[PDB]
RNA sequence: GUCUACGGCCAUACCACCCUGAACGCGCCCGAUCUCGUCUGAUCUCGGAAGCUAAGCAGGGUCGGGCCUGGUUAGUACUUGGAUGGGAGACCGCCUGGGAAUACCGGGUGCUGUAGGCU
RNA sequence: CUCUCGCCCACGCAGUUUUAUCCGGUAAAGCGAAUGAUUAGAGGUCUUGGGGCCGAAACGAUCUCAACCUAUUCUCAAACUUUAAAUGGGUAAGAAGCCCGGCUCGCUGGCGUGGAGCCGGGGUGGAAUGCGAGUGCCUAGUGGGCCACUUUUGGUAAGC
RNA sequence: UUGACUGGGGCGGUACACCUGUCAAACGGUAACGCAGGUGUCCUAAGGCGAGCUCAGGGAGGACAGAAACCUCCCGUGGAGCAGAAGGGCAAAAGCUCGCUUGAUCUUGAUUUUCAGUACGAAUACAGACCGUGAAAGCGGGGCCUCACGAUCCUUCUGA
RNA sequence: GCCCGGAUAGCUCAGUCGGUAGAGCAGGGGAUUCCGUAUCCCCGUGUCCUUGGUUCGAUUCCGAGUCCGGGCACCA
């Protein structure tokens, strides 16, 4: 497997996985959630992400290691089942590899030169997200030294931010208690259902 | 190496715009081509009998000839060097008439009978146009208030 | 022994450095490839304009 | 008050379905013939599956409908070697229904070996006077929920007209 | 529980046209029929639409513009008693009849009455008028059915032989009118001039006399509630040809007789609804507050 | 104030459900002797006029679903031309001009042409 | 060679813009919009797959995994797309035009209808900026290219 | 005498004639032994015209019948089909079934596509015959559209 | 150090028709015989390589990974 410095920075349009690669071998993330995906929404209300200052190509196979140095750091300090890691870029982008010498000049040259696939990798671009934890917010000092540890697996150069949301919804942090107090905002599992009052009333009928 | 076909680029361009498809309205039938009237191309994908070529769609033309279902259209053709006046035949489905002359043909019927009007008026009225002018020296009021001060606001991520 | 194979750099410039030229327009254009059966009217009309008409033109002219 | 809103005999279809064709499908036509008086139309295969016996286009199956006074008199003589009863799940969720019997000889066919002895399949739909619309050419139309009939209506219907037990087992 | 309905099909969802959304026409055989060789320009294409509907036929002769069709002239059949025929609107003799006050009121309002008088007596054959040379040219038409199945009989082809006997230049078969044996090949016309001075909706009556005159009371109440008798009636239709032949013109009822303007419900304004949304809240909530603490 | 016949634009007209429908009409409906067509007068075709607005149809209603249209998103994202601009690079900032799209929020909900009838 | 300017308006033309009017499916965006991919839980329950018991047994009675369904949510698309730029493309900006009168026709046809053709008359100032154009003959050399912004394809990359 | 292309040549392959989608940078054009494919046919109907009918799929039901037989209802914007490779297109249809047929005929030009603005091929709009189908307007000189093929010289048959 | 098909009881091997995992050796237990030889019969033994996808159905089909053996082999 060659260097992650050969399949950087984003050069090729995104040759993505479909009836016309048909080879491409499977990504080492397999997993994407490894906290605790049960949890409610109020069990957890801060989370923090890392963010991406470059716009670069990060393998599947750097994205397996970087989780579980995430996952391993905090079952150490939050204690298992206290926080839900969740890594947000899915790889879709297949490489490719001109495997010459399958020492010798015999196989080809540069003849017929178009790759077989190599592997999959996941294009990123200048402030999106890589990871994503939430935990308490007793554990705010333990939410970044998880992503700090995590992003020594990363090429080029990571920000961590703590975001100003209510966990992983998109309601901010200030006023999602005072907002889904009364009845704009119902809790289904780890996400929030915005309810607006525009629908038929009989829904509205059903709540209260 | 790339085909030279008929119908080779148009994916999208011989295709409906989106929920509009199913059969043609009716009026395109009921319309009226002269000899010397300006039409525009812009061949469907529905009739499959006279759609001209894919250099032609978007292009506009002048009648030469009508028949009964189609309409002789001489256009202009950029070829590498020099351009030649092109006549094709095309039905009546793939064309309209282009509005580009249309505002021309306002001005003049309301410019001459604007004209004859200084004739009886005596004036200098100046029917010619012109484009736009620097703006004129005019005066803004600031009743009462006081003008809005605003500031570069903070770089939060 | 290989060579390039297409381009197109410098054939635009010495396409304008003669100047792509309009077709030149000319009153009266040709009635070429027009149907028939609307231009064998056309010149019956135009041979009898000249024979059975002009008496009965000018006094009314 | 509810007039000329009642449910009626549409049609009633039947058929037998012979896993193959030949002898022993011409032979059932002569019975569904007997049933009712008109001649049976020809039902046919379009899925080969090699486990039936069945091809593309063999004709599998023979089929009729009756309408009008003559549907009710072949119904009345299912409803006695049935019993007047039905299940409850015999009653479909557009209203209609069908129960279906076998030993054709116990409805008032004479016994044959030439013959030999098949299974029918009645099947009812209901109707009202204004159905006619779904089905008419020029200005077809939908038929308003408040018209359309339902299961617990044509139950009801079948309690009603032959005094039947619903068994709701 | 069960399936994946729709609930974007709407998202997507493609409209025919308001006219095949009811159902009236189709627009693959009124494209062939309606649109001009576009090199003559701008003369009509004349139609003949004939709509038979219950209790009435309507006869229309009508042309295309681009912002709808305009029609020319147009004969129904409740108009008809005023002709004689007082009874049986819908039948082939009435079909008829409607053709021939059709073709005759147009000619009058081209003013080719004088000429072009077409088959003045009906012998059910095929006639076929022609263009007299030096006055004004046969009216040109095309019949559309529409959507109707055109099997042979059907009494649109009864409106066909009034247009066509009354002027108008036609272009048609005799081998849809009533009395065209399918398994042979002749027309029988003289069981097509029977067919159009119905007699056999006569000799249903005659029928219906001799087998059960309770039937017969059951249907054709409204011949016999005036007086209708089926020996009289081959000659009331022949008393009506006269009639439709000499006076076509179309007097007007002078329609005005009332000023009253109510019967169904205004659309209410977004206040009056929005207003109506916090009525219903307000009543829900006082329900739940009072009537569930006491 | 509406309808029928024929239409133009083709959801502001559609979909689902619910109320209302004077008069004309349009319908459902009543029949199978002829015309015609079916395994079946259900459809198609043909004779009617005993019923009925229950359906269709027409108006109206739904904090309606869609569709239409405008705000926000947003001068954001991209982009024309320019620099001996930054930066190891990836790319970023500026000058000069243009300039989107969704979530989210608001408003709408068929218009009319020819001919004819009711009020 | 044909002409245009020598001394209240250029015949004309244009690697340009303004004024209008058409054209397009890339960048972006989208997927709680179709197609193709894809992560998570919540609710609901016909059920089957499999357990837990009241039990000779009973879709008599009670839970869980899954499958499905519904409303949400993460992530994408050179060979997907509702939407959609910027740059760009075609046309028009008059006398070959506009209006009026008449007449030919074998084409068209209810029709002194339709449409062309010809003859006669009536009114010239018709966006900005710049420039003199039009045409015809004979014709050599050439048919190995190479580099740079920016856009891009193959390649790990290359003074490829 | 012993082909050419070619990241030297050979071996291989066909990028040697042709079609679809992408590359291709929103007109058109545009390269590589670039990517994913297809062609050297098949069809008297799978051609032509009319009429009738709706498809995939799913739900609820119906003796043997069960995931898969047949019948029935309801829903069904194309999720099926149209000979095939793909794209476009298509719902009283260009799909399915049936009824009649041979316009898949004779003949002169014009035009388009490739383009040098040559040919072959393929296609368009006509015009002059003779016919089909249909109540009719119409539609039809092969296949719903984009590929499905071939000079001089020679031979062969046909035509006055 | 690149490709062609194979991964199955203690072994080995065929078939894993989209619907059972069965021949045969080795051990086990019988029967047979005066007693044994052979023989015969029955029993035992399959994560059908690992996971993912495609239908009341996949070990079987599809295509990833791991593994095992078998191979394309120029003038210089
Ligand atoms: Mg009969
Ligand atoms: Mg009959
Ligand atoms: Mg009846
Ligand atoms: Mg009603
Ligand atoms: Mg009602
Ligand atoms: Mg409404
Ligand atoms: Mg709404
Ligand atoms: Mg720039
Ligand atoms: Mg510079």
């Amino acid at each position: 497997r060659r260097p992650a410095r050969c399949y950087r920075y984003c050069k090729n349009k995104p040759y993505p996985k479909s009836r016309f690669c048909r080879g491409v071998p499977d990504a080492k993330i397999r997993i994407f959630d490894l906290g605790r995906k049960k949890a409610k929404v109020d069990e957890f209300p801060l989370c923090g992400h890392m963010v991406s200052d470059e716009y670069e190509q990060l393998s599947s196979e750097a994205l397996e290691a970087a989780r579980i140095c995430a996952n391993k750091y905090m079952v150490k300090s939050c204690g298992k089942d206290g926080f839900h890691i969740r890594v947000r870029l899915h790889p879709f982008h297949v490489i490719r590899i001109n495997k010459m010498l399958s020492a010798d000049r015999l196989q080809t040259g540069m003849r017929g030169a178009f790759g077989k696939p190599q592997g999959t990798v996941a294009r990123v671009h200048i402030g999106q997200v890589i990871m994503s934890i939430r935990t308490k917010l007793q554990n705010k000092e333990h939410v970044i030294e998880a992503l700090r540890r995590a992003k020594f697996k990363f090429p080029g150069r990571q920000k961590i931010h703590i975001s100003k949301k209510w966990g992983f919804t998109k309601f901010n942090a200030d006023e999602f208690e005072d907002m889904v107090a009364e009845k704009r905002l119902i809790p289904d599992g780890c996400g929030v259902k915005y309810i607006p009052n525009r629908g038929p009333l009989d829904k509205w009928r059903a709540l209260h | 190496t790339n085909t030279k076909g008929k119908r080779r680029g148009t994916r999208y361009m011989f295709s409906r715009p989106f929920r509009k498809h199913g059969v043609v309205p009716l009026a395109t039938y009921m319309r009226i081509y002269k000899k010397g009237d300006i039409v525009d191309i812009k061949g469907m994908g529905t009739v499959q009998k006279g759609m001209p070529h894919k250099c032609y769609h978007g292009k506009t033309g002048r009648v030469y000839n009508v028949t009964q279902h189609a309409v002789g259209i001489v256009v202009n053709k950029q070829v590498k060097g020099k351009i030649l006046a092109k006549r094709i035949n095309v039905r009546i489905e793939h064309i309209k008439h282009s509005k580009s002359r249309d505002s021309f043909l306002k001005r003049v019927k309301e410019n001459d009978q604007k004209k004859k009007e200084a004739k009886e008026k005596g004036t200098w009225v100046q029917l010619k146009r012109q484009p736009a002018p620097p703006r004129e020296a005019h005066f803004v009021r600031t009743n009462g208030k006081e003008p809005e001060l605003l500031e570069p606001i903070p770089y939060e991520f | 022994a290989k060579s390039k194979n297409h381009t197109t750099h410098n054939q635009s410039r010495k396409w304008h450095r003669n100047g792509i030229k309009k077709p030149r327009s000319q009153r009266y254009e040709s009635l070429k490839g027009v149907d028939p059966k609307f231009l064998r009217n056309m010149r019956f009309a135009k041979k009898h304009n000249k024979k059975g008409l002009k008496k009965m033109q000018a006094n009314n002219a | 008050e509810n007039p000329m809103r009642e449910l009626r005999i549409r049609k009633l279809c039947l058929n037998i379905c012979v896993g193959e064709s030949g002898d022993r499908l011409t032979r059932a036509a002569k019975v569904l013939e007997q049933l009712t008086g008109q001649t049976p139309v020809f039902s046919k295969a379009r899925y080969t599956v090699r486990s039936f016996g069945i091809r593309r286009n063999e004709k599998i199956a023979v089929h009729c409908t009756v309408r009008g006074a003559k549907a009710e008199e072949i119904l009345e003589k299912g409803l006695k070697v049935r019993e007047y009863e039905l299940r409850k799940n015999n009653f479909s969720d557009t209203g209609n229904f069908g129960f279906g019997i076998q030993e054709h000889i116990d409805l008032g066919i004479k016994y044959d070996p030439s013959i030999g002895i098949y299974g029918l399949d009645f099947y009812v739909v209901l109707g009202r006077p204004g159905f006619s619309i779904a089905d008419k050419k020029r200005r077809t139309g939908c038929i308003g929920a408040k018209h359309r009939i339902s299961k617990e209506e044509a139950m009801r219907w079948f309690q009603q007209k032959y005094d039947g037990i619903i068994l709701p087992g | 529980v069960k399936v994946v309905k729709n609930k974007a099909y709407f998202k997507r969802y493609q409209v025919k046209f308001r006219r095949r959304r009811e159902g009236k026409t189709d627009y693959y055989a009124r494209k062939r029929l309606v649109i001009q060789d576009k090199n003559k320009y701008n003369t009509p294409k004349y139609r003949m639409i004939v709509r038979v509907t219950n209790r009435d036929i309507i006869c229309q002769i009508a042309y295309a513009r681009i912002e709808g069709d305009m029609i020319v002239c147009a004969a129904y059949a409740h108009e008809l008693p005023k002709y004689g025929v007082k009874v049986g609107l819908t039948n082939y003799a009435a079909a008829y009849c409607t053709g021939l006050l059709l073709a005759r009121r147009l000619l009058n309002r081209f003013g080719m009455d004088k000429i072009y008088e077409g088959q003045v007596e009906v012998t059910g054959d095929e006639y076929n008028v022609e263009s007299i040379d030096g006055q004004p040219g046969a009216f040109t038409c095309y019949l559309d059915a529409g959507l109707a199945r055109t099997t042979t009989g059907n009494k649109v082809f009864g409106a066909l032989k009034g247009a066509v006997d009354g002027g108008l230049s036609i272009p048609h078969s005799t081998k849809r009118f009533p009395g065209y044996d399918s398994e042979s090949k002749e027309f029988n016309a003289e069981v097509h001039r029977k067919h159009i001075m119905g007699q056999n909706v006569a000799d249903y009556m005659r029928y219906l006399m001799e087998e059960d005159e309770d039937a017969y009371k059951k249907q054709f109440s409204q011949y016999i509630k005036n007086s209708v008798t089926p020996d009289m009636m081959e000659e009331m239709y022949k008393k009506a040809h006269a009639a439709i032949r000499e006076n076509p013109v179309y007097e007007k009822k002078p329609k005005k007789e009332v000023k009253k303007k109510r019967w169904n419900r205004p659309k209410m304004s977004l206040a009056q609804k929005k207003d109506r949304v916090a009525q219903k809240k307000a009543s829900f909530l006082r329900a739940q507050e009072r009537a569930a603490e006491s």
